[PDB]
Formats: C-alpha cells, structure tokens, sequence
C-alpha cells in the first residue's frame, strides 16, 4: 500500500502538517487499549505509531518504560499485538499504522517473518530502536519486500553522510529527533529527497506542532504526553478517554493551516 | 563504517540507537590511537605493574592434583589489586577515557565487583564515578555499595524495571547517550557493542601473555588446557587470546549451571540460549520463546550476565574453543577444596572453572595433562553466601 | 646457652618455665642451620614468589601529596596473599617445622589474621594446624574463624582468663610444652621468647630489602624515613631490618594511640607502658602499678598486643628508631583518606602508618621528604567497623 | 634463717617424708584462706607452698587457674599477700613457707625489694615459675642476699648439666617434677649434693607420697588436689575444713615409717 504517501499529499493539498500519537500496544489492557486507540483516530490522528511492550526499552524514558510495565503485568504478548493490530486495520482503512520495535522482537523468529507478519495485519511501517544505519540492511530490505517502510531516526547533530545515508534508506516519514538523550536538518534532507520529517521526542502543546509545521516538518509525534494521561487516570477509564480527547484534538488543530 | 571489524563471524555488531553511535565511534577512534601510541602503552604498563601488582603469579598445586597424571597450575588473578581481573582493564579504560579528554566515569554493576573496580581506578585516575546499580543489587551488595561510596564513587540505585544488571545496563546507557561529550562508559565485561569486546580482550590479554611466558619457564612447554569461567567473557578471553593462535593448546570456558541445566535454572546462554539481539549486540542470550530476555541464575553473583561475548560464540561456533557448565554444588566443592588442600579461597565464580579441571583430572586420573586454570578473583567475598549454605543443610 | 644473642640490650631473652627451654633450643639450632641451608633458603623463596605474591609493589601516592613537598610510597603488602604480610613468616616457620620432622601446628590469635595466616601455610605444607583464640575473639571474628575452618585448621576456644589473646597465648603455650616433640608454635610476631623475635624479622625482612631495591630504582636513594605500625613488631622491624644500618634512614614505629594516651585507653606500651617480665620476655608492657598484665586498646584489633617486640623497645633506647601513637580517630581519617584519594582499602592497622605520615606532611607542608608506608595489610575486613562508626556519629 | 634444713633433718631422725600441700593466698577470700592454712598445718603439713595470685598463670592447669580468679573475685593483691604471709609466721614460727611467684611480680617493683620483702615477712623460699635456670641469675642472688632459698624445677627429661646447675644453684629443696605438660634424677642429684627432692604434679593419694619417698626423694607436694576440695566446698566453708583436714592428714600419715 501506500498509506504514507496517501496521507502527506492530502494534507499537502490541505496546507496541514501531521498529528501522529505513540502510545503501547496493551497499555493498560487489550480491550482499553483498543478503546484509546479508537478515540485517537476519532479525535483527529493523522496516523499512529505503536510500541509493542518489549522487556529491556533503552531508547524510552521512564513514562513509556511504565507504559511496556503495565502492558506486561496485563500479559500482553507480542502474538496478542499482532491480533489487536488486525483488528485496528480492520475499523480503520486508510490511517498509517507504524510500529516502534525494539530488534529482538523482530530478529527472534526470523526477520522476513516479522515484515511478512506486519504486512499480513496491514501495518504500514517499522521503526527499530536499536538498529542504526549501519546494521539496518537486512532489516530494511525485508522491510521493503513485505511493502514495509523502514523508518530512521535522524539525530539533531547527523554528519553529512548520515542525512544522506536515512535520506536513502527511509521510506514513509524520518523520524526527526528533537534531542540527544532545525532548518538546516529539515532543508538537507529535502535536498536529498528524504521521506518527509515528523518531529518527535518532548512534542507536548499545540504551539509546538504549529513550530514543527513551520519549522518544515511534514508533521510531530507525541507520546509520553499521551501516555502521561494514560499514566494519570487509571483509576477513571472514561476520564482517560475524555482528557485524550481533549489533547489530540487540540495537538491536530494546531497543524492545520 | 569503522576502523576495526565489529563482528566475530555472525556474532557482535553495534545494535544501539543512531543517537550512541558517535560514542561508540569516538571510542573506537581513541583506542586505536592509544594501541599504536607507545607513551600510553608505557603508563598502563606502569600502572599494571606498580599500582595492581602484575605480573601476578602462576602457582603450581601439587596437593590438589595428588595421585593423578594431571598437573595444574592457576593464574593468580586474585592477587590483583581488589581481588579481580576487572581491575586490569578499567586501568586501561580510565586511561582512554583521559585520551579522549573526559573528566567523568559511568558504570554499570551487577555484584558490585565492576562498581568497585570502576571506582578505585577513577579515584586512582582524578576521575568522577558514578555507577548504577539496581536496587535489589544495592540491597543485596552492602559492603560493595560502601566500598564504592569509600572511593568517591556515587552510587545510583536504580529502581526500574527488575531493578537489577541489566536495568543498570539500560540505565547507564541512557546516560551516555547525552553525556558522552564529557563522560566514558566503562563497560563490564567483553560483551555489548563494538568496540567493547575489542577493547575489553585487548586491556585483559595481560592475562594470557603472562601465563604463556610463565609456564614456558616452568614446565618449558605450552599447558594442553587453559580454563576459565565465562560470566560475560572478560577473564576468559584475557586468558585465552594469546593462546588463540596456538592450535595445540585447549581453550575451556565454563558457563555457571546454577541448579543444573534442566531445571532451566542456569547462566548458560552460549551453549542453552539462542541468538538474539540485546545489550547492542547480537549474540546467544537467556531469553523467552517470544524474544523477552530472561534472567541467568548462578550461586555466583558475577556470573549472572543473560548473554556472553560475542568472540566466545564466535571461537565455539568453529571450534577453537569448548565451552562447558558447572553447577553450584560442583562450584562449591571446587572452593571447599582449594581452600583445604592449598590455603587458597578462590571466587565462587573462579571456582567454576576450578570445578571443571577438577572433572578433567577426576574422570581420568591417569590422563597426563597440563592444566592453567584462571582464578579470576579471591573468595573472601563469598565466605557468607559459602557458610549460610552449609549450615542450611546440616553439615557444619 | 645458646647459639644466638637472646637480648637486645636489656630487652628480650628466654622467661619461660624450665620445661619449655628444650622446645626454644631445639627451634634456634634449626633456624640457624636453615639460615645457612641454601636448599631452605631456595625452597622459602620459591614459596615467596610463587604461592604467596612476591615480591610486593611499591605503589607512589602523588594524589595524596598534591600541594606539598612529600613523596610517598607505599610498600604494598595488601597485596600479599592472604592480605597482610603475616603470610611471608608463617611460611618460613612452616619450612622450620617441616626441617625439625613436625608434622603439627599450634597458633594463637586474636583478631584471627594470624589464625588465617598459620592455617593457610599449614594447609599448602601438609600440617596439622589447630589454633587457640579466646571465646570473646571466635564471637567477634565469625568470618576469621570460618576461614580458619576452611582452610581445614582445628579453632579452639579459649574459654579461662578473660577469653582474649593473652589467654589463647597461655593455651598455645601449654599445650607446646607436651607436645614439642611433634608440633612447633607457630607464634605470630616478632615477640615472645627467644628466638622467635630474631626469627620472625628474619622471615619478614624481605620487606625492607624489597623497598631498599625498589626506591633505589624509582628514585636513585634512600627514604628519609620508614614508616610503620606497631603491634607486636613484625610488620615494623620487616620493614626496618635492611636500613638499621643507614643511618640517614629514619625508623619510625606508630603504636595506636584508642582514645588517646591521656584516656589510659589505647595500645602504646613501648611509649606509655613501663618494663615487665610477660610473654617469655622482658619487655615494656600495659600493666597495673602492682604487675598484674593489662589489656591495650585501638579501634584496631590487630594492634592489641600489650607489649611489643623486644628489638624496638632496644631501638628506642638508643635512639636508632622513634615511636610515636595514632588515635583512632587518626587512624579513621588516613583510611578514608586512601579509599578517596588512591582507591586503596588500607587495613586499619596500617592506617595508624599513614596517619602519621599524613601528619609529617600536613604539619609541615613545605619540607622536602621521601616517605614510605609500609602497608601491612588490605581493609577489606575493616569496611563494616568503618561503616558503623561513621554510622553512630551521623555522617553517611 | 634454716627453716628447711632444720624441718629436712628432723623427718631425717624419724624416717620420715615431708608433705607439702599448695594453696593460693587468699583462694576463696582472705579470711578463709587463713583457715584454710591454719587447718593445712594442724592437720600435718610438713611445710607450705602459697601463690600469689597472678593475672596469666602460663605453668598452671585449671584447677589453679580458678583458684587465682576466685582470689581475684575476692580483690586480693599481692600486698594483702604479703600481710598474709607476715600473720601465717607470727602464729607458725618454724614451718617453712615458700612461695610460688611469677616473675612479673618479682620484678615489678625491683627484684631485690621483692626478695627483701620476703625476708621481713619470715618467707623461706621462693620458685619463679617463668624464670628458668638460664635466667636467673639476679633472682637466685638477691634470694641468697636476703636469706630467701631459690627453689628450682627439674623436669623428668633434665640433661646432666640442668641437673648439675640446679644442684649448685637452689637451696631449700629441689623441685622434682613428675612430668611434662623416678631414681636417676633422684640418684644424680644426690651425687651433685642439690637440695633435698620434694616430687610434685599429679600428687593427690597416700600411695603417692610412700612411693616419692621409697623412690628417695624427701617428700612430696600437692596442690590440685588441695583446691579441687576448696573447690568443691566453697558454699559450706565448715565441710571444706574438715575435708581438708581429713586429705591432709591422710597424706602425711602415708609419708611416716
Ligand atoms: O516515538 C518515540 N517516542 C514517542 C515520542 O517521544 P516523547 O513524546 O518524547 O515520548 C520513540 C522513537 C524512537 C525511539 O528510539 C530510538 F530513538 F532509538 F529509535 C524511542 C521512542
Ligand atoms: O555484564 C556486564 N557487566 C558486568 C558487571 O559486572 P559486576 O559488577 O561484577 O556485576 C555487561 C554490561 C553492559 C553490557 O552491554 C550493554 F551495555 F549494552 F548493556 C554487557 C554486559
Ligand atoms: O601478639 C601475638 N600474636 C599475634 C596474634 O595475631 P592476631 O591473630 O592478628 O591477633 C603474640 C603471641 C605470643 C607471644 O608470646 C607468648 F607466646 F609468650 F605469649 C607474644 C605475642
Ligand atoms: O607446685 C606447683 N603446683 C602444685 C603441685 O602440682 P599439682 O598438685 O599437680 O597441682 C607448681 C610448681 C611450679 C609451677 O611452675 C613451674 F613448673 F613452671 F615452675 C607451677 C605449679
Ligand atoms: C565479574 C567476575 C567474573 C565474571 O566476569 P567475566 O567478564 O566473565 O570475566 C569472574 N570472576 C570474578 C572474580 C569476577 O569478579
Ligand atoms: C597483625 C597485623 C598487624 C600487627 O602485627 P605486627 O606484628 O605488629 O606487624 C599490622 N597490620 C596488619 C595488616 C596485621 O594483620
Ligand atoms: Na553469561
Ligand atoms: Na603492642
């Protein structure tokens, strides 16, 4: 498919940059997961990116690594993932579906199986935290035979090489990093007819989205924010449900023109 | 691209975030430097010899070895300065991260023993320490927790996750990735990503170099087997890397069998696991039928690493080295009888690999053979955990 | 009669019943044709080197002298094994009991490093070991005494007297005097009767004689002084025996000062005791104005002996070698001064060694000075005392 | 004085053995230990040997050991001793009264003071338990200037020259020791003209004392077995007299022709 590409030249042809809400697959259950995810998209996702809950997540901060806790005290499975991925394709046709992975889960039972598998359930892309550039060929050629875009992160410091190396070997969007643990980032990656840039990393107010949109990011993703309302109203399912609302409505409205 | 191989035949690699790979680049850089440059090389050497004592004795146990064909020696690594290898290569280690221009030192530590020698070569080195620590481990860990307070070190507890090595591990990593400019990570172990395992043989290779010299003196011939335990590979392939290319010559790392491999409670992952991708590289780990890694078990706290080095999976892939286990009891058997028999307490995780030559001699007592094993550390340590087992059941 | 000079000046000789002389004439006819034995001489070597470590470091301080005119070394018998440098005699007079045809060990000990110590030789050279400790000792030193066990010696609680040293002392002595014929006391410093002040320099002065080599190499001369604690004497006259006769090298000897000289509580009978007849010697000692034997005190219980060797009471008086104390508190901050400043753990003993040296620094910052140290032994079983004073009184 | 002579050649005129029972000065405290000895010599004792008690007493078994803590229990010093000893010869101006010293005491305060002091109570005889032959030269010679006897011990095993110097230097009475920790020690001490042998350790029946003094010494000394009754009585302090009084009387009856 080409969900990606559908979607950045609508919002192209709209002037509008992307809104695209992380959270974790099974946080904190399967069925309000399911329940949070529906309630992204109807609040105006453009697209969604997913963690499945992996045991060891060195590239995320203490809010996501609690998200992964809970998913895992409710059992949630990778297997179980793949199940609720299925299902969202299934009430939701045309909003990109990217995966955040951590390289065990995928290299486990066989790299082509996972790409295979993700595009059996309709997923869109697959962002491997833990692979840079330099390991990623295998990674992304199954990514790219399984009609899967490969997704990299480009540091806020990337050398020239590496612009040029993500430049190449991306598809979908390039993961704009924020920070460590920009015009001139955004412009050379333009110049090297990159995958359009979402911003990500610390995206947690309207004024922010409006600032990547105008910075000439395609877009901004946000997930501890989101995950932080999760984190907060567990004890009121429908309050979590009411306060996510409230917040991606008003993230998606600051990206439109 | 890099300077040097990242792999041992499939194994290795550098699988971290894109954010760390400038870290680990630097690194290699430094390293490559300080190999070829003949001042850096003279104040390790230095610092080996007058601060941490090497060469360290190669003593030969003729009670042990009694009325059997085998003679066994063992490399006396408990002598070092702090009473483990570990001491040679964060020397070597502070010593880069100097080079490189750094003031600061993160750690990761498990038992403790990588914290204290982390810290001592940092107070040594005018360098500040800090070291994460899961909180079951600080909990577990008191006098090492204090001995590393002692040193100026200061010590993180980290609450996360299970809250032992490997959410340190994680910990300290997340740290480098923003403080790299000013800060070195001063891995434990010859594992994680490249250059890591590199780097970690060659500040250990000491180990091998002397024992080669040592017994060619004494016995005017290479041993047919040099032993060691294997944790995450560090004292093993310090041990083993100067014999590599000396065919003749056995290599026998020893992974802890815990209660016994069926029982699934063990820290075998080079010869029990199955290849996976995690602490940056790609290599046999302990870890679940869906890809979640799982925890090692041993009596011996500083062979509880999930994963190994990726060259010890490398070397048994081709067969230049075997790799073996050894369960507790056997282990505390093998510190019961060093101690009785030649007034040494060895390291419950030396002890592993003590155990296994042990067997060999045992088996086939009239079997002429010449044995180094690597007594990675001293047991005072673990005269606590030894006691409280003997007493649980009966004896003593 | 006797082979050898039983006195040093005043101080020394033989005061023990009729019934033990046959047991100290036969051990100095031993000792003196051992001495002259190069087949003895070869064999202690080869143990020395080979077994125990040797020959020691000799480890510069310069973080610790930042800012002054001080050098200081430090003569790093930590790193012997078993941590402190009791081991190198125990295993010349192993050697002796050996010559003599004994095939048993008798020891006393009090805070049990001499217990360790007599065990550990006594299992590489086939002896059986037992050893007297006072009850109150075996219920303060549980890890010692487990060593002990271990290392397969028999411990031996003495229950009468006060159930201290002075008492294990007596029973080690007792039992000799029936059982000489096939067991040798293997007594643990450089006190007692004659000839065990003599032997047990002359078993530890490899000491001196490796630190006369090693600065002579570092720095092309002599120290200005040598610096030790006192206890019973053997660390101290090890390291002093090979520079009595260069003049220009002082010899200063650190009794511990407890709670300091004024309180009557602390350990500096050569200083602060008055001269008895106690231990088989004449010597100064801790004792009431009517002659009843008292007990030292020192935060370190390795310092406890209420006498002192005869040679340093002999020094004193002529003014070859000073003795000055050390309190506790002294002792506590020079060790918490090593653990920050070189990431040494120094036995709390030793620390009374480098408190002083830190105050002939300190006190006078601008004088040029080469020092060094000797470091009897490593502080790894001092941690917990450490920590819980430092605990009480607020910090940490 | 020639207390010992005097006491050795009358026993000599009737045939007869000297006992000698030991006892610790002030052992279980310093009224009874004067009752104790006052019922030691009505009862038959031929001469006495008293300690001081002394806080490391290396030549002792346990049975003596105690007697010194008792004594200490009890707050008795060596000069309480001394006004003992002075009392004990005010009332028994001839039997002869040696002490049993060790020699941090004898020195403490000047080994010729201690000697002198001796001599001004009406003490016979002193035996440095820790000072052996080689050693005691300053002992024996200010023994000798205050008219003190230097006792010695000769063990089971002495060479020809210990025998010789003990013969040459004590006085009083040879000290024969039984054993470790028989006539030809007995013989050759008579050949070298020593002191008269009183056998001692392990002393505590009749038949012992008729066999020391058939085997040619002069008499026998015990001790243990003394302060085994004490030991014994120290609740009933009456029983303990008569105890001892029936021990002593028992032993000297066994050393009559
Ligand atoms: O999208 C991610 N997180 C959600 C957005 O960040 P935040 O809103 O700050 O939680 C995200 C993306 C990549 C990642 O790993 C690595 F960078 F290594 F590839 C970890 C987290
Ligand atoms: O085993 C390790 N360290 C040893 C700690 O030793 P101790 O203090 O004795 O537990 C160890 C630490 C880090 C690592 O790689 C990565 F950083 F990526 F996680 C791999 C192994
Ligand atoms: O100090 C002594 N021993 C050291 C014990 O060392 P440690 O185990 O560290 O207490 C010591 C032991 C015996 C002695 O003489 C005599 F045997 F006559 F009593 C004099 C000093
Ligand atoms: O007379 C003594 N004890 C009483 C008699 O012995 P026993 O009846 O066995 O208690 C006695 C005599 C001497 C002595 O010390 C030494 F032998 F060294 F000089 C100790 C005890
Ligand atoms: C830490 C430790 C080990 C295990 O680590 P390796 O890296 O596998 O050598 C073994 N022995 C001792 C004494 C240790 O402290
Ligand atoms: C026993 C001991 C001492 C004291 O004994 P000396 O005979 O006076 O040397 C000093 N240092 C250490 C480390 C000891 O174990
Ligand atoms: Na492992
Ligand atoms: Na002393």
């Amino acid at each position: 498919m080409e969900r990606y590409e559908n979607l950045f030249a609508q919002l192209n042809d709209r002037r509008e940059g992307a809104f695209v809400p992380f959270v974790t697959l099974g946080d904190p259950g399967i069925e309000q997961s399911l329940k949070i995810i529906d309630t992204l998209i109807d609040a105006g996702a453009d697209a969604l990116e997913l963690g499945v809950p992996f045991s060891d997540p060195l590239a995320d901060g203490p809010t996501i690594q609690n998200a992964n806790l809970r998913a895992f005290a409710a059992g949630v499975t990778p297997a179980q993932c793949f199940e609720m991925l299925a299902l969202i394709r299934e009430k939701h046709p045309t909003i990109p579906i990217g995966l955040l992975m951590y390289a065990n889960l995928v290299f486990n039972n066989g790299i082509d199986a996972f790409y295979a598998r993700c595009e059996q359930v309709g997923v869109d892309s697959v962002l491997v935290a833990d692979v840079p550039v330099e390991e990623s060929a295998p990674f992304r050629q199954a990514a790219l035979r399984h009609n899967i875009a490969p997704i990299f992160i480009c540091p806020p410091n990337a050398d020239d090489d590496l612009l040029r190396q993500v430049a190449s070997y991306g598809r979908g969007y390039t993961y704009l990093l924020s920070r460590s643990g920009l015009h001139h980032l955004i412009e050379k990656l333009k110049e090297y007819h990159a995958a359009p840039a979402l911003q990500g990393f610390g995206i947690s107010s309207p004024e922010q989205v409006s600032a990547a949109v105008r910075a000439g990011a395609a877009g901004a993703i946000s997930g501890s924010a989101i995950v932080k309302i999760i984190e907060k109203n567990l004890a009121s399912p429908k309050q979590m449900l009411a306060e996510l609302r409230s917040f991606v409505s008003a993230m998606k409205a600051a990206s439109r023109a | 691209t890099t300077l040097l191989n990242p792999y041992f035949g499939e194994f290795g690699g550098m699988y971290v975030p894109q954010i760390l790979m400038p870290a680990l680049n630097q690194l290699e850089e430094a390293f490559v430097s300080a190999q070829k440059d003949p001042e850096f090389q003279a104040q390790f050497a230095d610092l080996l010899k007058n601060y941490a004592g090497r060469p360290t004795a190669l003593t030969k146990c003729q009670n042990i070895t009694a009325g059997t064909r085998t003679t066994l020696y063992l490399k006396r690594e408990d002598l070092l300065h702090g009473g483990a290898h570990k001491t040679n290569q964060v020397l070597g280690q502070a010593l880069l991260a100097k080079r490189m221009g750094k003031s600061e030192i993160i750690a990761e530590t498990g038992a403790g023993q990588h914290g204290v020698a982390s810290a001592l070569a940092s107070a040594l080195l005018g360098l500040k320490c800090r070291i994460y620590m899961g909180a079951k481990d600080v909990e577990r860990q008191s006098p090492n927790v204090f001995r590393m307070r002692l040193m100026g070190a200061e010590v993180i507890p980290v609450h996360s996750g299970s809250a032992t090595l490997k959410d340190a591990c994680n910990e300290a990593l997340r740290d480098w990735s923003g403080s790299y400019e000013t800060a070195h990570y001063m891995l434990g172990t010859a594992a994680g990503p490249h250059p890591y395992p590199t780097i970690v043989r060659e500040f250990q290779r000491m180990i091998g170099e002397e024992t080669k010299a040592q017994i060619l003196d004494k016995e005017g011939r290479l041993p047919d087997a040099v032993i060691a335990c294997v944790g995450g590979g560090s004292n093993a392939i310090g041990m083993f890397a100067d014999f590599i290319n000396d065919t003749s010559v056995g290599l026998i790392g020893v992974e802890p069998g815990g209660h016994g491999i069926e029982t699934g409670e063990h820290g075998a992952p080079l010869k029990h696991g199955r290849v996976g991708i995690y602490f940056g590289m790609k290599a046999p780990m302990m870890q679940t039928a869906d890809g979640q890694i799982e925890e090692s078990y041993s009596i011996s706290a500083g062979l509880d690493f999930p994963s190994v080095g990726p060259q010890h999976a490398y070397l048994n892939s081709i067969g230049r080295a075997d790799y073996v286990s050894i369960t507790d009891d056997e282990a505390l058997e093998a510190f019961k009888t060093l101690c009785r028999h030649e007034g040494i307490i060895p390291a419950l995780e030396s002890s592993h690999a003590l155990a296994h030559a042990l067997k060999m001699m045992r088996e086939q007592p009239e079997k002429e053979q010449l044995l180094v094993v690597n007594l990675s550390g001293r047991g005072d340590k673990d005269i606590f955990t030894v006691h409280d087992i003997l007493k649980a059941r009966g004896e003593i």
